[PDB]
RNA sequence: CCGAGGGUAGGGCCCGUGACUGGGGCGGUCGUAACAAGGUAGCUGUACCGGAAGGUGCGGCUGGA
RNA sequence: UUGGAGAGUUUGAUCCUGGCUCAGGGUGAACGCUGGCGGCGUGCCUAAGACAUGCAAGUCGUGCGGGCCGCGGGUCCGUGGUCAGCGGCGGACGGGUGAGUAACGCGUGGGUGACCUACCCGGAAGAGGGGGACAACCCGGGGAAACUCGGGCUAAUCCCCCAUGUGGACCCGCCCCUUGGGGUGUGUCCAAAGGGCUUUGCCCGCUUCCGGAUGGGCCCGCGUCCCAUCAGCUAGUUGGUGGGGUAAUGGCCCACCAAGGCGACGACGGGUAGCCGGUCUGAGAGGAUGGCCGGCCACAGGGGCACUGAGACACGGGCCCCACUCCUCGGGAGGCAGCAGUUAGGAAUCUUCCGCAAUGGGCGCAAGCCUGACGGAGCGACGCCGCUUGGAGGAAGAAGCCCUUCGGGGUGUAAACUCCUGAACCCGGGACGAAACCCCCGACGAGGGGACUGACGGUACCGGGGUAAUAGCGCCGGCCAACUCCGUGCCAGCAGCCGCGGUAAUACGGAGGGCGCGAGCGUUACCCGGAUUCACUGGGCGUAAAGGGCGUGUAGGCGGCCUGGGGCGUCCCAUGUGAAAGACCACGGCUCAACCGUGGGGGAGCGUGGGAUACGCUCAGGCUAGACGG
């Protein structure tokens, strides 16, 4: 399964605070403020010239480490968008974005990802009324994110919904609080996001 | 150690029998025939033929002989027993 | 439909049944180029009238023997020994082939 | 190594019994392995893999070469 | 006989057959002479049945005998309604 | 009559194997043919000779002077 | 226009040529180290070696007669079990295998005026009379078995004759039509079988004939591997006349006449191989492949053969030869390339399972019986797909270990620790797959209504409760992502190519660290790729590999300017074919996906008809710039 290890090395090897602990990365006590070089034994060791398969092998398991998933997943899903129509490198970011674990983050019911894909898998959150575990549920415009109403009664479901009453869920995202839903309205623009990825070097990186 | 396969089998002798039986005399009775056409004996030719003929169509009725098969014996028989008795006409009864 | 063919007789040394010649065109299927290739048909003549040089048409027909499936289906041209030869001299020129 | 336990069969004075069974503290012949030696001990799948005692003793006496011509 | 019967498809456990046309002595989900719309028993779907009425009855009428469960999703659709 | 095949006899192809022998490849002994005009320009087809490289005759080539 | 990346290694250095090598994708895989759950797939590639044992094809008492067991009562009749037997239909399907086969076997498109098709469905006619045989059972030899023999009685939808002739068949003739297609006239020739119930009629049956349907057989064009260090082959050979054979054309077979047939466009011969839909790879063109599934073929230990039949030269039918094996003196027995299983070979390949509940096949009127087809279950990371080993907080940062200029650095928020969730398990419920066949109203029809039936399965899934709960493998000189310390000292070893090891090795071995993958990671084998390195797309030959020592010429390939006919190539439109699964786009079912269902889009390619005429082709006239001549 999952990548499951010592999680801010991944941070700190790629030189870019991916917000993977959520609830801490915002800290001054996140790793990649106090020392932002890379884990282990030789970071301090003035880098070295990297390669341009280098460059989009870093670029590739950056884009990857942020949804947190298997290179296994990531291809397939990868190859599901140069197949598809127009720009494989949107339409990936697209499809990286439809699947469900990741939306319960990007709605804030979960702090993140990880704490999402439990809440995820545990039954903690339904489509449409209808309980889905699966953390790979490709969500298609127009489905609603509830909460379990019978998940509902449970401590940390509340915390991130109450830290969430008037904050902005991105442009394709509906956000009924209190009622513990929301809404999966627009597959995204690439626009609509930033990640800390060059979504070209990842297609030039499959191209070998 | 087993069936009703011998039983088909133990039929199939019992059919095989009468299927020669019967095809015999039709050769026999062709040949007979025809024969009399190379010497004719016209009126006995015919009704040999006439015999030959009838048990030709006859064993088409069963498993015998198929249809097409009959219909090229008689066909065969015919055309040589007329052809014959060109050589010297005479012909009487009838069966052409 | 019963293909109907166009050749030469090339062999009448036969008796009641005449050789032709069928010359057919088509390109080659990886280097595109036109490409003539061949094949002798016996064809059956039942009233003996086909010769030396007569270009004709043969038809597909009901087999009349091992080999021959085709019947001459109407004289179309004469004469053409030309062809003939264009045949007797590659045939001949065979007896060099050997060893 | 795992391995199919197909039949068991008893041996008797004059014919082979099969059996369903084979209780502890009993001795029959078992027909389906297929890489068991003698002296190897044998557990059903989901249980303890425990090692029988093993046995051992005398070392060969007698020595003998032998010359493939 | 030529005959309408059910050819199964799908997969295990997911019944999905095809009530066909097709020579009696094929193997059931062999090459079939026509196909005349499916069937899906579990019913998971709006469309567990579209008899092509036009077609089965062509059949029926030049011979072909059917399934006593052939004929039973053929009443179910009517192709038999006087 | 034909006929599985059996048998007699003589052939063709293939494969394996064989005292011994021929060179070929891979990992000390003799000389110094080639690379500098390489100490006789080199190479060449052929031919005769010579432990060996090679030498020599005749012709050719320059990719030599 | 959804598609195309390159690196290392020849020198002191360079450019070019050129080979080698590597990264990638794939598999019926196998091997190592490791391994938790589940779904769909999938699983003898080798000895088409040999097999123990069970099982895999039967059914009908509504075709018929019988031997035994009964049950209401007067040795009787009745009826239903029951074992055969005669008799029907099936057993030619379905299941297995790839040996043989380089072939009309297959693919694709056609031909049959040269043909067959049990059951099924339409339509027309008929079902009169008389006769007769063999098993069963009774009698009696032989055998230790297989098991057989001879004599005697017996039924029928079994067997034959006569009549009926709607019609069919054949000879001759004639009308049409063109290979034997349809009509007609005379002669001749041919049909049958009964059972059933509620009995002045319905139900299943049988006969001849016509048409349909589906299934076939045979024939033809075109496509189908390697060697020319295989170059010539051929006597049933090629053609003919007549005849046999068949459902039917044919040298299929036979007698005779003729002297032919085939071959560098590759005959003959040798090798290898079942083909296709498809699969994999590829930018494409192409290369490679044909296991699972669907279609055709071929085979049933090795051969040959025919019988019965609509259909077979028949996998679990028959005969005969051969090899082998088993049984206990005349002989008998066997054939898992059906399902499981065994044995052997092998790097390697599963349960002697469950059920006919579903779908489909056989038989019967039906109830029903039979089905190792099939529906499921088990085993196996073999493949792909889903899922878990946790989530949040948690120090200027414990211990141990690694490094160090000795100050410090790293593993590392990682751990401990707080807390939140709650895989497994525990209880409770619990399926969809199954509505028909049949019974009832109607009319045994249309429609209506009622009933029985679930292997998987107490499984999926639902509902309640509920414990922090497996991580491993490859690499870290360059290609190529990842670096230090010791050990070692051309040793031990690494190695795909360069090359690394001779005391300070980022290249061996261990450690800490790191990189990549993660129930997997690697390795060997092989296919396509990089290989534009067989070059069609898309290469080359003065010196790198490569111009024939030079002519003359055979076939072949190629071919100037003008006009015209044809329209073969070529282009265009129509139409048929291009099965299903697959692939592709859309939607949809299993919670997702894998898997799967429904619809859509079709193309090459070939048939058929219409059209175009520039280029090429052919034919017909003219030219003189090429060429030859004076
Ligand atoms: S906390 Fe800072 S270090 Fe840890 S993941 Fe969030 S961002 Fe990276
Ligand atoms: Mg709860
Ligand atoms: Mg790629
Ligand atoms: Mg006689
Ligand atoms: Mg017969
Ligand atoms: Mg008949
Ligand atoms: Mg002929
Ligand atoms: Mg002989
Ligand atoms: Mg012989
Ligand atoms: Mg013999
Ligand atoms: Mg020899
Ligand atoms: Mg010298
Ligand atoms: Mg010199
Ligand atoms: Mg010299
Ligand atoms: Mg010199
Ligand atoms: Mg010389
Ligand atoms: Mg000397
Ligand atoms: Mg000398
Ligand atoms: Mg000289
Ligand atoms: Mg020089
Ligand atoms: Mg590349
Ligand atoms: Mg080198
Ligand atoms: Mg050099
Ligand atoms: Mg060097
Ligand atoms: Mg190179
Ligand atoms: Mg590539
Ligand atoms: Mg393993
Ligand atoms: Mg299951
Ligand atoms: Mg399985
Ligand atoms: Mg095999
Ligand atoms: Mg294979
Ligand atoms: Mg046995
Ligand atoms: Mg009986
Ligand atoms: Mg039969
Ligand atoms: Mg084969
Ligand atoms: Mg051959
Ligand atoms: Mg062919
Ligand atoms: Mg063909
Ligand atoms: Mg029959
Ligand atoms: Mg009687
Ligand atoms: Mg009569
Ligand atoms: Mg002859
Ligand atoms: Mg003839
Ligand atoms: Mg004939
Ligand atoms: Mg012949
Ligand atoms: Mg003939
Ligand atoms: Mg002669
Ligand atoms: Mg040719
Ligand atoms: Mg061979
Ligand atoms: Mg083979
Ligand atoms: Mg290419
Ligand atoms: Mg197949
Ligand atoms: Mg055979
Ligand atoms: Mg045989
Ligand atoms: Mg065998
Ligand atoms: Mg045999
Ligand atoms: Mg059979
Ligand atoms: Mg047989
Ligand atoms: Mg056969
Ligand atoms: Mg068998
Ligand atoms: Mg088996
Ligand atoms: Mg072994
Ligand atoms: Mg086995
Ligand atoms: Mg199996
Ligand atoms: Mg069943
Ligand atoms: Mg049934
Ligand atoms: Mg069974
Ligand atoms: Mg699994
Ligand atoms: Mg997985
Ligand atoms: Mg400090
Ligand atoms: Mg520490
Ligand atoms: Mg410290
Ligand atoms: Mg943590
Ligand atoms: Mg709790
Ligand atoms: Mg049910
Ligand atoms: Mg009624
Ligand atoms: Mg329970
Ligand atoms: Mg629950
Ligand atoms: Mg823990
Ligand atoms: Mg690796
Ligand atoms: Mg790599
Ligand atoms: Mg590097
Ligand atoms: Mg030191
Ligand atoms: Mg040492
Ligand atoms: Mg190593
Ligand atoms: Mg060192
Ligand atoms: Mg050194
Ligand atoms: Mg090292
Ligand atoms: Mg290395
Ligand atoms: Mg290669
Ligand atoms: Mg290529
Ligand atoms: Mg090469
Ligand atoms: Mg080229
Ligand atoms: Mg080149
Ligand atoms: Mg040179
Ligand atoms: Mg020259
Ligand atoms: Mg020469
Ligand atoms: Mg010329
Ligand atoms: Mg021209
Ligand atoms: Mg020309
Ligand atoms: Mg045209
Ligand atoms: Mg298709
Ligand atoms: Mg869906
Ligand atoms: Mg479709
Ligand atoms: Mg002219």
């Amino acid at each position: 399964g999952r990548y499951i290890g010592p999680v801010c090395r991944l941070c700190r090897r790629e030189g870019v605070k991916l917000y993977l602990k959520g609830e801490r990365c915002y800290s001054p006590k996140c790793a990649m403020e106090r020392r932002p070089y890379p884990p282990g034994q030789h970071g301090q060791k003035r880098a070295r010239r990297p390669s341009d398969y280098a460059v989009r092998l870093r670029e590739k398991q950056k884009l990857r480490r942020i949804y947190g998933i298997s290179e296994r997943q990531f291809r397939n899903l990868f190859e599901e968008a140069s197949k598809k129509k127009g720009v494989t490198g949107s339409v990936f970011l697209g499809l990286l974005e439809s699947r469900l674990d990741n939306v319960v983050y990007r709605l804030g019911f979960a702090v993140s990802r990880r704490q999402a894909r439990q809440l995820v898998r545990h039954g903690h959150i339904t489509v449409n009324g209808r309980r889905v575990d699966l953390p790979s549920y490709r969500v298609r415009p127009g489905d609603e994110i509830a909460v379990a109403e019978k998940s509902r009664n449970l401590e940390l479901i509340r915390q991130n919904l109450e830290a969430m009453k008037g904050r902005k869920v991105g442009p394709w995202l509906s956000l009924d609080v209190e009622g513990m839903k929301g809404k999966f309205l627009r597959l995204p623009d690439r626009e609509d996001l930033a990640l800390p990825v060059n979504e070209q070097l990842v297609i030039e990186f499959y191209s070998r | 150690r087993n069936l009703s396969a011998l039983k088909r089998h133990r039929q199939s002798l019992k059919r095989r029998l009468r299927n020669k039986a019967k095809k015999s005399a039709i050769k026999t009775l062709s040949k007979k025939a025809i024969q009399l056409a190379q010497e004719g004996k016209a009126e006995e030719a015919l009704k040999i033929m006439r015999k030959a003929e009838s048990l030709i169509d006859k064993a088409a009725k069963g498993s015998t002989l198929h249809k097409n098969a009959a219909a090229r014996r008689k066909s065969r028989l015919m055309r040589k027993v007329r052809q014959l008795l060109e050589a010297a006409g005479a012909p009487l009864i009838g069966g052409g | 439909p019963k293909k109907v063919l166009t050749g030469v007789v090339v062999s009448d040394k036969m008796q009641k049944t005449v050789t032709v010649l069928v010359e057919r065109q088509f390109p080659h299927p990886l280097y595109g180029k036109v490409i003539k290739r061949s094949k002798k048909y016996l064809a059956h003549d039942p009233e003996e009238k086909y010769k030396l040089g007569d270009v004709v048409e043969i038809i597909e027909s009901r087999p009349i023997s091992k080999r021959k499936r085709f019947r001459v289906l109407r004289l179309v041209e004469s004469g053409r020994m030309d062809l003939v030869e264009k045949y007797l001299i590659r045939r001949q020129n065979y007896e060099s082939l050997s060893k | 190594r795992k391995e199919r336990v197909a039949r068991l069969l008893r041996m008797h004075a004059n014919h082979r019994e099969e059996v369903e069974e084979l209780k502890a503290g009993d001795l029959g012949a078992v027909v389906g392995l297929k890489e068991t030696i003698t002296g190897d001990t044998l557990v059903g799948e989901d249980a303890p893999r425990v090692i029988l005692e093993s046995i051992e003793v005398p070392e060969p006496v007698i020595d003998v070469a032998i010359e493939p011509k | 006989m030529v005959k309408i019967r059910l050819a199964r498809f799908g997969s295990k456990h997911n019944p999905h057959y095809r009530i066909v046309v097709t020579d009696a002595r094929r193997k059931r989900d062999g090459k079939y002479i026509e196909k005349i719309g499916y069937y899906d028993p579990r019913k998971t779907t709006p469309d567990w049945l579209k008899v092509d009425v036009e077609r089965a009855r062509y059949w029926l009428s030049v011979g072909a005998q059917p399934t006593d469960t052939a004929r039973r999703l053929l009443r179910q659709a009517g192709v038999f309604r006087q």
